[PDB]
């Protein structure tokens, strides 16, 4: 359970922790010696790396694999991409965290579970919020510019990590703007 | 003192393997026999380790062909390798002469890839050398999708480049 | 054999499942109490009355105990029947006769219930009204560290003795702490329009900090601080950019009252006016640092500076501007 989680929350799903698209990551639970109390930290724990499965699968399958072949702009354009690449280096403290809980395990593998979901606590919010912000411009088809208000809307929100880490995303995608007015004007 | 005897999902790299066979004891069950996987204990992390350094060179040890959950985490750092030897195989011939000079560019790429290897890991652990060939990975995909492996040569490469 | 012994001997599971539970014991009525009262209540011709408490030891009472003081839920021991955690009575350990357990564990239920709503409030947030997103932010910031207070001590017992006795009055100056916040959030939900539902939760912490004005009262001036974040920040943007905006009423100003800003109510909405009037022609960061340097009385009356200067000149340089060119003199 200690090096599975680990092998699941990297986005490989494990033998446990059985893959779907209707219910995500969720454990089997049906062992001849369950423990009620490992349930739902279990469940708390399976949701993030769902997430972080379909924001990976999201930035390969949109950045990096045309050559320039009507378009979209909410699901192909540079405004994208820069989403896309503001998107994967906001992710890079949920890996250093991760690399983080190794050394811990090493050190003795004899640690709590509800330290681990303390550690992953902080990512806990963060996750849910950003899932909205690309499931909004996945349904309303919206079209270059558009995206940068979307997020600036989303970003008069009161969490300090969701502003932080949007604030990213939102100055790659204003970097390239800057970029085509260097040479419009 | 009796020693209060441990919760299992505080243990694992050996209660994981047991656990592991515990589960594919069941599944042998229910289903009949008509499983059979080899290898449920191996491969480690350090062996691997040394391996994925091999593969990153263009060479296996006869594990690929043209715990045991590990290879679920291994396929995507496989893949990889699969297509940086078949950018090599199309760099082996020595066409046209800015086809010559742009086959030569890519083969300075390659140089720069051999030599990130064997140079930054004193022998680092799995997952960070996941992730660090995780940016840098699918740039090297992409590549592929570039290059021929007709491919074009002379004006018709010379424009589509351009 | 191989994999069952394995889990037989070094896991616990005997107890959260259907099994008679074995243990041995030093017998000899002191700890052995258990059985020593089942004797005489059946030598004194009960008649029969068959109880089956299954059995536990006592050392995973007390690790239980701590889960559910943490706010997680879905334990073997605890059961609910309307959303109230309360005992289960099917249990004996050696010893507290089934009365003495009956009551401790329904003393620490009585925490179960303060910790289980006020996570059940947090998940209502987690899965839009910018006020109580604040207010359940701080009680989770709170509830943070709390539960890392309980995940440390929970380690110490791999490794001291320990009861239950003992981690109650360890968790004494928390479990203080934590029946405030059962108070002042039930008068927070006990109470149609954001803006009143707003402004009567802010107006209790208000209040609530000036009631007890030793370490109770910090305790509730770090949930202010968190509750009034929004609220500061939009009398900055009404004042540095000349407009207000709302999220369909997000201020009590439409471009009844709260007493945190009423002293000088009257010099902010002269503040918004001036400056949209000086357009057709920054206080957080001093606010931030006046933390550092009666209390939330005279303290509030060292805010106001800030914004009264600052007034001073947009309305004077409004003047100024009128005075020459469109010369009402």
């Amino acid at each position: 359970m200690i090096h599975e989680l680990l092998l699941a929350l990297s986005g490989y799903p494990g033998s446990i922790f059985t893959w779907n698209k209707r219910s995500g990551l969720q454990v089997s639970q049906d062992f001849p010696f369950l423990h009620p109390s490992e349930t739902s930290v279990l469940n708390r724990l399976c949701r993030l790396g769902t997430d972080y499965i379909r924001f990976t699968e999201f930035i390969e399958q949109y950045t990096g694999h045309v050559q320039q072949q009507q378009g979209q702009g909410g699901l192909h354009g540079i405004y994208l991409r820069a989403f896309c690449t503001g998107l994967d280096s906001v992710l890079q403290p949920y890996r250093q965290a991760l690399l983080d809980l190794e050394q811990e395990f090493l050190g003795d593998p004899h640690l709590s579970i509800s330290h681990v979901n303390y550690f992953l606590d902080q990512f806990q919010l963060l996750f849910p919020s950003v899932m909205v912000v690309v499931e909004q411009i996945k349904s309303q088809k919206i079209h270059g510019c558009q995206i940068l208000e979307t997020v600036y809307k989303h970003s008069c929100g009161g969490l300090p990590p969701v502003r932080s880490a949007l604030e990213k995303i939102l100055a790659v995608c204003h970097g390239v703007m800057y970029k085509q007015l260097s040479a419009w004007m | 003192g009796h020693r209060e005897e441990p919760y299992l999902t505080e243990a694992g790299r050996d209660a994981f393997d047991k656990f592991c066979r515990l589960h594919q004891g069941e599944l042998q069950l229910l289903a009949g026999g008509v499983l059979q996987a080899p290898q449920p204990v191996l491969v480690k992390e350090c062996e691997l380790v040394k391996d994925v350094l091999n593969v990153l060179i263009g060479v296996v040890s006869a594990t690929f062909s043209l715990p045991e959950s590990i290879s679920s985490l291994l396929s995507e750092v496989a893949e990889y390798g699969t297509c940086y030897t078949r950018l090599s195989h199309f760099s082996l011939q020595p066409k046209g002469l800015v086809f010559q000079a742009f086959t030569s560019g890519l083969r300075r790429y390659l140089q720069y890839y051999r030599a990130c290897v064997l140079s930054t890991p004193p022998t680092l652990s799995l997952l960070t050398i996941g992730f660090l060939f995780k940016k840098l990975g699918r740039q090297l995909r992409y590549l592929a999708e570039l290059c021929g492996v007709a491919f074009p040569t002379g004006v018709k490469l010379l424009s589509y480049l351009y | 054999p191989d994999d069952r012994s394995w889990l037989e001997h070094h896991v616990v599971h005997q107890y959260w499942t259907a099994r008679p539970s074995q243990f041995p014991h030093s017998l000899h009525l002191h700890s052995n109490l258990a059985a020593v009262w089942d004797q005489h209540l059946y030598s004194s011709d009960p008649l029969y009355v068959p109880d089956d408490r299954v059995l536990v030891t006592e050392t995973q009472v007390i690790r239980e105990t701590l889960w559910l003081l943490s706010g997680v839920k879905k334990l073997f021991i605890f059961q609910l029947i309307d959303g109230k955690v309360t005992v289960r009575n099917n249990i004996i350990v050696t010893h507290l006769t089934h009365s003495c357990l009956r009551s401790v564990l329904e003393q620490i239920a009585a925490y179960g219930q303060v910790v289980f709503r006020l996570q059940e409030f947090i998940d209502e947030v987690m899965g839009p009204f910018r006020t109580y997103q604040a207010f359940m932010w701080a009680l989770y910031k709170y509830f943070i560290s709390f539960k890392e207070e309980l995940a440390e001590i929970e380690k110490c017992i791999i490794n001291t003795t320990i009861t239950l006795a003992i981690v109650v009055d360890k968790l004494a100056p928390r479990l203080s702490q934590l029946k405030v916040l059962h108070k002042v959030f039930s008068t927070g939900v006990a109470e149609t329009r954001n803006v009143v539902r707003a402004s009567h939760l802010l107006n209790t912490l208000y209040k609530a900090i000036l009631e007890y004005d030793e370490q109770t009262v910090s305790l509730l001036f770090s949930l202010w601080v968190e509750t009034v974040r929004p609220y500061l920040q939009t009398v900055d943007e009404w004042i540095v950019h000349g407009h207000l905006w709302d999220g369909a009423r997000e201020f009590i100003i439409q471009r009844t009252m709260v007493s945190f800003l009423k002293p000088v109510l009257k010099q902010i909405i002269m503040a918004g006016k001036s400056m949209q009037l000086l357009k057709n022609l920054e206080l957080d960061d001093v606010h931030d640092p006046l933390l550092a340097i009666t209390f939330e009385l005279t303290l509030r009356s060292c805010l106001y500076p800030h914004i009264d200067k600052q007034y001073l000149d947009c309305c004077g340089n409004l003047m100024q501007t009128l005075k020459k060119d469109y010369r009402l003199v």
